[PDB]
């Protein structure tokens, strides 16, 4: 069901031919999500899943791509009868969006591993009858486009996907699952999740994609991993070129995570004449502040990781402090575990390892060490303050004694004379938001940190052992 | 074995 204009670049014989196809679609009224996802999935299959016989690039012949496209459009058109679901106003109904979601869902293999790589694209849906969680939402949006439902768009948080539709684009619908052993809400709005102030729904400051941002999503969804220790250079290159195409056209302006992904690719292999990784990380953070009320966590995590990899201790700590200053205004809810895992790993593994190395390099005579900078100690404390404030008012606790051992260790990496330099001011100077950290303030400047008292203050524990 | 991650989530 492709138009003649869409077929003139085939066969696609290189990365650059795939880029030309994406450029041509992005210059159309609406880019064809089904075409583009089939092409990416095809090239990913033969560059990452099965490279047998590869000599340069897996040539994408029009006959192959058109046949896959026709299997998809046939399946959706045959199963979704639009006359049953009248469309006033160029707006779709909830029943129609649920029907499309049901068609995709009911097409999937009954039993498979949902955490596998390379099951994100419509190539995987057609050839393997397998999709990952977010891949189901994308497929629902692709199918809706194939049906002419111009109002159906992808909605994205930092860990979930759904759709928006309807009068003025204001309706939301769940179309896929989230997590594992979680309870399916397909068909429902996202309003309870927004109202609960969970991270998963971003207090409503989630991405509402247009078709060009949906193209960006598919590009971010490229998975170059061949296995746990090898990536496809071709797919890394393709992703990187496609992200720059999107960037140049303005389609990453409202997509912080994509700017972070691009920055990460530039760190690995910089493109001459382009902005440095740091510039791109800061663009991502600016996009979150401009469009999403500064309510996103990953722009700062992206930044912090870059600094961590480059052993920039000061700037890593600053960026993780900023991560925590975002999370403090959320409630920790039942399906937010991925972000809990992220903060846990930063607090309890990554920061400790960084500080351990800094302690060895200080012993070796390093100058300007983060461990001698009271501003760094203030960032450490702001990080914990944000996590403690996150926990306030939440339906489920965050801190436990497992965190306290690392907090004491990390505090102890700064000498008392450095720690004493931070002035904790009530509403370097630091103001605490959390009641836990306010109560901890006197304990933070002792020469020898009182480990048991810190533990008591950080956790729900209020008594010491009887004997 | 290669695994899924949410698209453009940072880290490995």
């Amino acid at each position: 069901g492709l138009k003649a204009a869409q077929k003139t670049l085939f066969p696609l014989r290189s990365i650059d031919d795939v880029v030309r196809l994406f450029a041509a679609e992005l210059g159309r009224e609406e880019p064809d999500l089904v075409l583009l996802s089939l092409v990416l999935g095809f090239v990913e299959h033969f560059l990452a899943v099965n490279r047998v016989g590869l000599t340069y690039f897996p040539v994408a012949d029009l006959s192959i791509i058109a046949a896959l496209y026709a299997r998809f459009t046939a399946q959706i058109r045959g199963a979704v009868d639009l006359s049953l679901y009248p469309r006033e106003g160029g707006v779709s109904s909830r029943e129609l969006v649920k029907k499309v979601s049901d068609v995709i869902w009911n097409s999937l293999s009954r039993s498979y591993f949902k955490d596998r790589a390379h099951i994100q694209s419509l190539f995987s849906f057609i050839t393997g009858t397998k999709l990952d969680s977010s891949g189901v939402a994308f497929a629902v949006v692709g199918a809706c486009q194939a049906l002419g439902l111009r109002d159906v768009h992808l909605a994205l948080s930092e860990d979930h996907a759904w759709v928006v539709f309807g009068p003025n684009g204001e309706q939301t619908a769940e179309v896929t699952w989230h997590g594992k052993g979680n309870e399916d809400r397909r068909g429902q709005t996202v309003n309870a999740g927004v109202a609960e102030r969970s991270w998963l729904y971003l207090k409503g400051s989630y991405m509402r994609c247009d078709r060009k941002m949906e193209v960006a999503f598919m590009v971010c969804a490229i998975n170059p991993s061949i296995d746990l220790h090898t990536d496809s250079l071709e797919l890394l290159q393709l992703q990187q070129k496609l992200l720059w195409l999107l960037y140049d056209l303005g389609h990453l302006e409202r997509y912080p995570m994509a700017l972070g992904n691009l920055a990460d690719l530039e760190e690995l292999e910089p493109t001459p004449g382009r902005p440095d990784p740091l510039t791109l990380y800061h663009k991502g953070i600016a996009s979150a502040k401009t469009y999403y009320r500064d309510e996103h966590i990953y722009p700062y995590m992206y930044l912090a990781g870059y600094h961590c990899r480059n052993r920039n201790v000061r700037e890593a700590l600053q960026a993780w402090a900023d991560t925590a200053t975002v999370i403090q205004d959320y409630n920790y809810c039942r399906e937010d575990e991925e972000i809990y895992k992220e903060f846990f790993e930063v607090a309890n593994d990554v920061i400790p390892n960084l500080l351990k190395e800094a302690a060895s390099l200080l012993e070796a005579g390093s100058q300007g060490s983060a461990l001698q900078d009271p501003e760094c100690f203030a960032h450490l404390l702001r990080f914990y303050d944000g996590i403690c404030k996150w926990e306030e008012g939440s339906p489920t606790p965050v801190l436990h004694v497992g965190w306290a051992t690392f907090l004491v260790q990390s505090l102890g990496r700064f000498e008392g004379q450095v720690r004493q330099k931070v002035r904790i001011v009530s509403v370097p100077v630091l103001t605490f938001q959390s009641e836990k950290m306010k109560g901890m303030k006197e304990l933070l400047v002792a020469t020898k940190i009182n480990s048991s008292a810190i533990k008591l203050q950080l956790t729900a524990q209020s008594q010491v052992q009887m004997k | 074995s290669a695994r899924w991650r949410f698209p453009a989530r940072p880290g490995t």
